[PDB]
């Protein structure tokens, strides 16, 4: 309460975090339906840490509070608290979401993840591993059966043990290494080896343990090393195929397919004619050439990195023109990461 | 004969011990690496027509770098720490030229490079130019690699 | 907020930082005058750290400044004519108790 | 990638202890801030191939300023007092670049700057030019801020 | 803002003690008045990151004047006496710029100026130029006045 | 066998040779017909030392092994192991051969050289 024109000395100051957002990382944090200390507003928008503490001022110890407070302290821009019941409708209404972050949530985010993937909304889910210690005599098939077999998701087992004693969901550890990667390296680079601060893995994980959980459904460990403290260690999705392994090459095409339709939605209701088809394929060639020359596409020439194709005997027929359709086909090569490094050693004494 | 190497494509990789990730930073104007051997001339009594050069000590040059004032990288945050004397960490630098495809044709591979000088460009009211800052490192050893030596 | 010299140091910083704050008082609320005020406060707080008044072997753990539009303020705070600046400090502790120990260290 | 910073928009704020109000003065030609670390080379006995650089002492440059002969500001009245030796007051200087909107993208923030040199331009009968005077300060410390470091 | 001062209109007034009348002489090329304060850098033991500049002694520049070889004025007759060592008289010089009307906008006001150097122009057979002679004075103090300081 | 995403430390490392080939030297190494430790494939193509040791992993002491291992350690690009019986047809089919190298071979490479 400011009355006089002077200088006010208040001493109840709290922390603050500067926004260092990425445009390709706008997540959805799902909070549980049977949660008592959330506002009855089912969908709520948080652009920064200052708007989050005017609605949640006391520091809670729940799954949604420690996910968001770990989000905003690593940059992070606008984000959504959506109830578990309205996750398939908040993606369908708000047009901006790129990530579905299950912040300590099971079996209801999963069935609403597989709804919006079948509807085609170009999202990427970040699920959770078991909160309990996986034994080692447990089998990777019986442990990984809760999770969908779609290439739009990753699991991330080891939970967090935040420095204030609270427990961080491991989807929030994974989403805070996506913000720091989508600035400094881009969406085509893996979210793995970037280190997230202020968190600690609850369990020590060996690499004999991760070898069982890598092929098949890809658990995607969260491991700490000397030096690089608590990175996420793994970048594979929930299917082991030649195309849609590797979280980079799925999230690259999600960014390509969304930045192309944002460019081509300004060409809808144009006359379906041959001058309009040339304006489509030159708006995609101009997008993909800039994306090639910043390292996102694999190819040492523009003919090996992408192609755009549209015609009247190429991609669509005259009986299909008359329905208002405009079929463009676009193929483009992505860069696969390195995952294994073999150090082959020889020596011989005094030689 | 194979075509000579042009000088307008180059990558630079840094590896500090403060910083856990190796980072790659684009520069404008890498200056050039010299390596002198520092001989000395001796004069003998009865010999007036030949010279005598005696090898002593290899002297390495300095790595002068130029780039524009852009967002804060892990290297301009690191010169800020060393020139404020908060750290004296040095890095292993790898510089390499690229051919038409992507391939490294020559590599220079500096060792224990220490940030020693920051130099800011001029602020002028009629100028029409990017603010370029000049960075300078002193390294201990140098080891050139590659197929185009 | 025990230790008399902690209450008297941080109010000696109140007395000077509010002396140069009201120098920048009836200025615009534009972003240049926010950074004109950080640059003067950052300079002064760094000199007191190098004079021995604050704890910390690096500047990042001695003090902090955070003025800005969505760091401390908001657009509703700007239209009411406010300019909010945050200072964090790290202070020194007294040597009230000396806990001597002795170790024999046999060595043959 | 974000666009680099051009060098033709800049504000300078001064704060003396003689003068109760902080004042802001437009210049033409701020020169440029250097910061050298002053290493020295040591030669070891048995080592002939590597170098050894030892860090000593950070040297700061000088703030050279240029503006036209205009009405008497609180800074040309202050150099007049220091160069007449009536005061030895020094100021905390804040220099900052501005982007397209108004926003400070980099800030340089000098400490205890002391006016040391005045230099007047030439008076020439055929000249067609503004009389520019050159001002020069020696500061103690320097601390660069901002998002574009 | 008010318009800056251009540098092609200027009067110079001299006052010697030999000469009873103060005289006003038109020049071509008044050089420019400097004023340096001559600091010195001290290095402290435990301090490696800041500098320390200590003020000593104000140094004034020199008044270099140029005009053509014209009829004998009371100032070229006075340099002739001083450089023949017949007198060692010095003068109080007043230099001032003029605005569009007639008004003095800045004034420089030198004290005890001593004629120290005469320099004649070149005699060349193909030249097409006025014979310019260069005059130079060393003064003791300097005191700038006016509204455009 | 790579399972986990880490770093693998294998210690059965062997030698390796970088290819520094010439385009005008593509040879034909003729191995003997009555040789026991050659693969029944009569014509086989070897671009480098790595493709040669995936088919001949143990170091033999024969005329064809020590000819090729001395070939690849001095640069050397693609080359052919051709049986003595098919030397007149491997030159006629593969369009690329510039040298016929009798790697310890008599009287049958000679009569198929003159063909």
């Amino acid at each position: 309460t400011t009355t006089y024109p002077g200088v006010y000395l208040s001493e109840d100051a709290v922390s603050s975090f500067s926004v260092n957002s990425a445009a390709t990382a706008v997540p959805l944090f799902a909070y549980d339906s049977e949660n008592t200390n959330t506002i009855n507003k089912p969908i709520q928008v948080f652009r920064n840490w200052a708007e989050f503490t005017v609605e949640y001022p006391t520091p809670l110890e729940d799954a949604f509070y420690t996910s968001l407070s770990l989000w905003f302290m690593h940059g992070g821009g606008k984000c959504y608290l959506v109830n578990e019941a309205n996750i398939a409708d908040a993606v369908a209404q708000y047009d901006d979401i790129t990530l579905i972050v299950a912040a300590g949530t099971d079996t209801t985010t999963y069935t609403a993840f597989t709804t919006v993937v079948g509807q085609g909304y170009r999202i990427f889910g970040l699920f959770d591993g078991p909160k309990e210690k996986i034994a080692g005599t447990a089998k990777p098939d019986e442990v990984m059966e809760e999770y969908p077999t779609s290439p739009f998701g990753a699991v991330f087992y080891p939970w967090g043990t935040l420095a204030s004693g609270a427990a961080v969901p491991p989807s929030a550890i994974a989403a805070a290494s996506i913000t720091q990667t989508d600035r400094t390296r881009g969406v085509w680079k893996a979210p793995a080896n970037q280190a997230v601060n202020g968190v600690t893995p609850a369990f020590a994980v060996s690499d004999d343990f991760q070898g069982k959980y890598n092929q098949g459904k890809a658990l995607n460990m969260i491991r700490t090393f000397s030096g690089q403290g608590t990175v996420v260690w793994g970048a594979r999705t929930l299917e082991d195929s030649d195309n849609w392994r590797y979280i980079p090459v799925r999230r690259l095409f999600n960014a390509v397919e969304r930045d192309i339709q944002k460019s081509l939605n300004k060409l809808v209701f144009e006359p379906n004619s041959q001058p309009t088809w040339q304006r489509v394929k030159a708006a995609v060639d101009s997008y993909l050439h800039s994306l090639w020359q910043q390292g996102a596409l694999a190819g040492n020439t523009p003919a090996d990195a992408w192609f755009v194709q549209v015609g009247k005997d190429l991609t669509m027929t005259q009986e299909e023109i008359n329905q208002g359709k405009m079929i463009i086909k676009i193929g483009l090569a992505a860069v696969r990461p390195a995952e294994f490094i073999i150090l082959q050693f020889s020596q011989d004494i005094a030689q | 004969m194979s075509t000579p190497a042009v000088s307008h494509r180059f990558l630079v990789n840094f590896l500090f011990n403060n910083i856990p990730n190796p980072f790659d930073i684009a520069f404008q104007r890498i200056s050039g690496l010299s390596r002198t051997l520092e001989v000395s001339q001796h004069r003998e009594g009865g010999e007036n027509v030949r010279n005598l050069w005696l090898a002593e000590q290899v002297n390495h040059g300095s790595l002068v770098l130029e780039r524009g004032v852009m967002n804060a990288s892990p290297l301009t945050l690191q010169f800020d720490r060393v020139l404020r004397r908060e750290s004296t960490q040095w890095a292993n630098v790898v510089i390499m030229l690229l051919n038409e495809l992507s391939l490294p044709v020559t590599t220079w591979t500096l060792s224990h490079a220490l940030p020693v000088r920051w130099q800011m460009g001029d602020l002028d009211a009629g100028s029409n130019q990017v603010l370029i800052n000049t960075l300078e490192l002193r390294y201990q050893d140098m080891r050139m690699l590659g197929v185009k030596l | 907020w025990r230790y008399i010299q902690i209450r008297l140091l941080v109010s000696s910083v109140e007395h000077y930082l509010s002396k140069l704050a009201r120098a920048y008082l009836f200025e615009p609320n534009t972003a240049p005058t926010w950074m004109k005020l950080k640059g003067q406060v950052w300079t002064w707080l760094r000199q007191q750290w190098l004079a021995g008044a604050f704890f910390g072997t690096v500047e990042d753990e001695a003090f902090s400044l955070s003025i800005g539009l969505d760091e401390t303020m908001t657009e509703d705070d700007i239209r009411h004519g406010k300019m909010i600046l945050q200072v964090r400090l790290a202070l020194l502790a007294p040597a009230e108790f000396i806990a001597i120990s002795l170790t024999l260290d046999l060595r043959d």
